[PDB]
RNA sequence: AGGAAUUCCCAGUAAGUGCGGGUCAUAAGCUUGCGUUGAUUAAGUCCCUGCCCUUUACACACCGCCCGU
């Protein structure tokens, strides 16, 4: 009868289109899809993106901790991985290192992040010499 | 067997 | 060689179903008078004081499960096993509205107050609305996860609330098709579902004694309702609750449950609530003058109360309630219906025209006028054209019964080894004969007008003749086993048995002596007829195998599937050699014994057909099923045609390149539609994707390209849309969504037109947003990237570093090993 | 100089021309060798008419769940 009763708040969460709310409730129900289409509604929104990092910080520990987890999964597929890095990225700036470490199963964590993430830095470097044609394009216009 | 079940 | 098709007529000997729900009427401006109740795939429409039907209304092949009369009165609701929903005209009586939204049997059927909307709840788990008016239908509800019991609307705010077999309460906001509330009280099923006090109370029935309240008030935060635990109340039933009805604009809430009495209880409510409150306050006064918030607790428990309930003979199966006295109408298991008169007194009964359980016996008169149907505790005599009861007599049981060739008297059989005998003019029994000391399955009639044979579960089989009409007994045949049917010759030269074990054997009549067997079935031998020649004899057993015999040797002609279940009756047409069958496989079939084919199946009944009886005539049919019905068959002129009649069970986008230049121009039209609408101030298909910008739209088809075909449809598109789709394009890399797939869409078109974008110079100002917009945001993503290089990096060294402390060192260096080796195929 | 319908055909191929043999089967107004002359169009799609398969070797790069009874 409990989770029926979550679910039922979840439900209503995403109607009214309260997706920051629907953050705590979807990581404590343990749907890594659920939150995965929620943070990308987040950001296309342009208020919802910059209280993104202020939510990320009112969570207790442990929604980070199965949040972390998620992202390794989001950093595997291409498709996914700007919202993963996004996640990654307020986690290392905003909490302590050291804490970090106290993470359970960060160390397991750590291994699949790093080849994954190196790959999609080579992919961005690509890009930005692709970019580069937009200059010699301005200079040889008339 | 009997003729309760197969008729009745 | 030609045959002649048999068509269903009539249904008889049915006064209501036992599934089903009974409902009140309003005909010709009588409330009370006429009352609709459901049959065997019809509904028929009663007048209690006259007892006669008014209407029947046509039905096609399904039973109906429900019924729900319109407020206006005009129409009534039906209801059906297959799931289609259809709505009858009572002055009419026909019926040109259907609905077929669900996929099975429709559970319930509610009508809104003002009746332009319909709500139906099935045993799938769905609720459909449906337009009454425009005979649409508008929405389905898919929450519920087994078979709705109860669905009612609320006038107040536009909801739907609506109970299942699920331990689940769920409310609606038809507005939005949004489930927003959900209850998870109850323990069990939530059988019953009410409103009361103007829907500011919500009652409902579970399997247990309690019956539990709840209060509503409008406006995990509660939304548009809330909803407290008020208190319950007991039940003098322990079983668990069938039905929770309450009379329309009235103060009774009627509970019934299994057994046979019904509940009444009647709510306090304005001014009497609060009178009853005063005196309750002026005795505790006078209690403490003589020697509150109990006083208000007392008040509370005792705002609905008790008012007797009634009793019925029998268990009820559907009630209903209407109050101008309140009246009360009732449907059983047997197929009665009563009213009771209560402020309780019966009025009236309706008992006349059915029997009270399966009809088990059925025979004809020697002439064709007169129809005999007998079953436990009656036998009735049925007119075969006006088709009603012209007499009534009580017996004890019925197992067999023959119509004697005088037209005046009848003889049956019971359970009980006894044989009885009546007259139809004086309606009263003669005599009774212990015949035989157990039951008594078979009897036959002689072909000469005197004297009868009998069989039953006493070996012995005797034979009988008459002597004011009595029978004596002349002699008796003494056998090993059970005797299962008894049957002789149209001559009187041969008599054939049918024991228990799997054998029938064939008697001399005249010296009572062993002449044939006939063996081969692998389950005993339950109905058995001889031909009107005396050639052929056709055997039924409950293995499914029908076979036919010669009398001359006793050779097996065929063995035939014929039903699918064990065949149950069986018997020729006087004429031919043609014979009717009849099995548990709901079917009726007739077949031709020296053809071996079979010609005709009739599929009226709904549930296994227990006997069987061809008229003289040959005409006409009449069968007895589970289902507590009987059918009447008539032969027809119109000839039939085998091989026709067997073919009759036989029967019975856009490209991706394309899709740009269309997307582009939507996006034309509408910039401009909306610059003329703000002016003023001073489509379909973006509803379709849901309320977005224009350019929004344009995103999702550059979405749904698939990456194979993404450059060509680009190389195709022409440059007089390239302008516009640099301006969308830079407007996509602002919010910086799906930038990677923009930019390589964008370099594209950039090298393909290169010489034609420099000549250009309107297309100057556009790719100075864009050439700031591009380096920018790349740049951006890339760097929120790299900023993970180093905390992911550092952390990396972190953990490195632990380990380098625990370095048994050898041990821990091979265990620490151990985890980093992958394995990969390799052709060596 | 052979209608309607219909059959076959991509390089020494289509078509024309001559000269032999009758070979343990077949072949007589027919069968099979051998040489001579030698072209037009086409080298790609699943639109029609059909056929064969599939929809559970982790370099880089790419890609990211067939559906129903
Ligand atoms: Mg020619
Ligand atoms: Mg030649």
């Amino acid at each position: 009868e409990e989770q029926v009763v979550r679910q039922q708040e979840l439900d209503n969460l995403l109607h009214e289109k309260r997706y920051l709310r629907a953050l705590g409730l979807a990581i404590s129900l343990d749907r890594p899809h659920t939150v995965l289409t929620v943070i990308q509604a987040i950001r296309r929104d342009p208020e919802a993106c910059e209280k993104l990092e202020a939510t990320m910080l009112r969570l207790r520990r442990d929604q980070k901790e199965a949040l972390l987890r998620f992202c390794v999964t989001w950093n595997t597929n291409s498709r996914h991985c700007h919202e993963a890095q996004a996640v990654l990225g307020v986690l290392l700036r905003r909490e302590a290192p050291e804490e970090l470490l106290a993470y359970e199963g960060v160390r397991a964590a750590l291994e699949a992040l790093l080849p994954y993430t190196e790959r999609h830095f080579q992919r961005l470097s690509r890009t930005l010499q692709a970019a580069a044609f937009l200059d010699f394009l301005w200079h040889n216009m008339k | 067997i009997s003729v309760h079940k197969l008729k009745l | 060689k030609q045959y002649l098709r048999y068509v269903a007529s009539a249904v008889f000997g049915v006064i209501g179903s036992q599934k089903g729900n009974i409902v009140f009427v309003t005909l010709r401006g009588e409330k009370g008078r006429y009352v609709a109740v459901p049959a065997c795939e019809h509904v028929f429409i009663w007048d209690l004081r006259k007892g006669e039907k008014i209407l029947i209304l046509q039905g096609l092949k399904q039973e109906v499960t429900c019924l729900c009369p319109s407020p206006d009165g005009l129409h009534l609701a039906v209801g059906y096993e297959d799931g289609s929903i259809r709505i009858f005209s009572l002055l009419s009586g026909e019926g040109n509205v259907t609905f077929n939204g669900h996929k099975a049997a429709i559970t319930t059927l509610k009508y809104d107050q003002l009746g332009g909307r319909l709500a139906s709840g099935s045993k799938d788990t769905d609720i459909i609305v449906w337009d009454v008016i425009n005979e649409s239908g508008l929405y389905r509800l898919k929450g519920h996860k087994d078979a709705i019991t109860q669905a009612l609307f609320l006038r107040e705010k536009n909801l739907l609330v609506t109970s299942g077999k699920d331990t689940m309460v769920k409310w609606w906001d038809l507005d939005t098709q949004h489930c927003f509330k959900t209850m998870v009280g109850h323990r069990t099923e939530v059988w019953g579902l009410v409103l009361l006090s103007e829907e500011k109370r919500l009652i409902t029935g579970a399997s247990d004694s309690e019956l539990r309240v709840w209060d509503i008030a409008y406006l995990p935060e509660d939304r548009i309702l809330s909803c407290r635990k008020a208190g319950s109340i007991m039940r003098e039933g322990r079983d668990r609750v069938v039905n929770l009805a309450v009379d329309k604009t009235g103060r009774i809430l009627a509970c019934h449950g299994t057994d046979s009495v019904l509940e009444l209880f009647c709510i306090l409510s304005k001014k009497e609530i609060q009178k009853k409150m005063d005196k309750k306050m002026k005795k505790a006064r006078k209690k403490a003058k003589l020697h509150p918030e109990v006083n208000v607790e007392m008040s509370l428990q005792d705002e609905i109360q008790r008012v007797t309930n009634i009793k019925t003979s029998a268990k009820i199966k559907s009630f209903d309630l209407i109050h101008s006295e309140l009246k009360a109408v009732f449907l059983l298991q047997n197929n009665l219906v009563e009213l009771y008169s209560l402020n309780p007194v019966r009025t009236s009964r309706i008992t006349i025209g059915g029997h009270r359980s399966d009809v088990r016996t059925l025979s004809f008169s020697s002439d064709n006028i007169a129809v005999l149907s007998a079953a436990a505790d009656s036998i009735k005599i049925w007119n075969r054209s006006t088709l009603q009861c012209i007499r009534t007599m009580t017996c004890e049981y019925a197992l067999c019964s023959f119509f004697v060739p005088g037209d005046r008297q009848v003889v049956i059989g019971t359970k009980t080894g006894k044989l009885q005998l009546y007259d139809l003019a004086s309606g009263n029994l003669l005599e009774t004969i212990d015949a035989h000391d157990g039951a008594l399955w078979s009897m036959s009639l002689s072909p000469d007008q005197r004297g009868f044979v009998t069989g039953g579960a006493d070996k012995s089989v005797k034979f009988w003749d008459f002597e004011r009409l009595s029978v004596k007994q002349t002699r008796t045949l003494q056998l090993d086993e059970d005797v299962l049917c008894v049957s002789y010759s149209p001559n009187q030269k041969l008599l054939a048995v049918s024991l228990l074990d799997c054998t029938v054997k064939i008697f001399y009549v005249d010296t009572l002596k062993f002449f044939l067997s006939l063996y081969g079935h692998k389950l005993p031998v339950i109905c058995m007829d001889i031909s009107h020649d005396g050639a052929l004899i056709a055997t039924g057993s409950a293995d499914r195998n029908v076979k036919i015999w010669g009398l001359d040797f006793g050779d097996c002609h065929k063995s035939l599937f014929a039903h699918d279940d064990s065949v149950m009756y069986l018997q020729f047409v006087p004429k031919s050699h043609l014979f009717f069958t009849a099995g548990k496989d709901h079917k009726i079939k007739q077949w031709d014994a020296d053809k071996f084919e079979h010609i005709q199946t009739l599929e009226g009944h709904h549930q296994e057909i227990w006997c069987l009886a061809v008229s003289p005539s040959g005409d006409y049919v009449v069968s007895s099923s589970h289902d507590k019905s009987l059918r009447l068959w008539e032969r027809t002129r119109e000839p039939l045609i085998l091989e026709e009649e067997r073919e009759m069970e036989r029967e019975a986008t856009v490209k991706a390149a394309e899709r740009i230049m269309e997307a582009i121009e939507l996006y034309r039209e509408e910039t401009a539609k909306m610059k003329e609408h703000k002016a003023i101030c001073k489509n379909p298909i973006l509803m379709a994707y849901g309320s977005i910008s224009p350019s929004a739209y344009v995103l999702e088809i550059f979405k749904g390209i698939k990456s194979s075909e993404l450059e060509e449809s680009l190389l195709v598109l022409p440059f007089s849309y390239v302008p516009d789709i640099l301006k969308l394009f830079n407007e996509f890399i602002q919010l910086g969504s799906d930038v990677e797939l923009i930019c390589r869409c964008l370099f594209f078109l950039l090298r393909i037109h290169f010489g034609q974008i420099t000549s250009n110079q309107m297309l100057v100002p556009v790719i100075e947003k864009l050439r700031e917009t591009t380096i920018s945001k790349v740049s951006q993503v890339r760097d929120v990237i790299g900023f993970n290089m180093a905390g992911l990096d550092y952390l990396k060294r972190e953990c490195e570093a632990k380990s380098e402390v625990m370095f048994s060192h050898l041990e821990e260096k091979k265990r620490k090993r151990k985890k980093r080796e992958k394995l990969i195929l390799t052709l060596t």
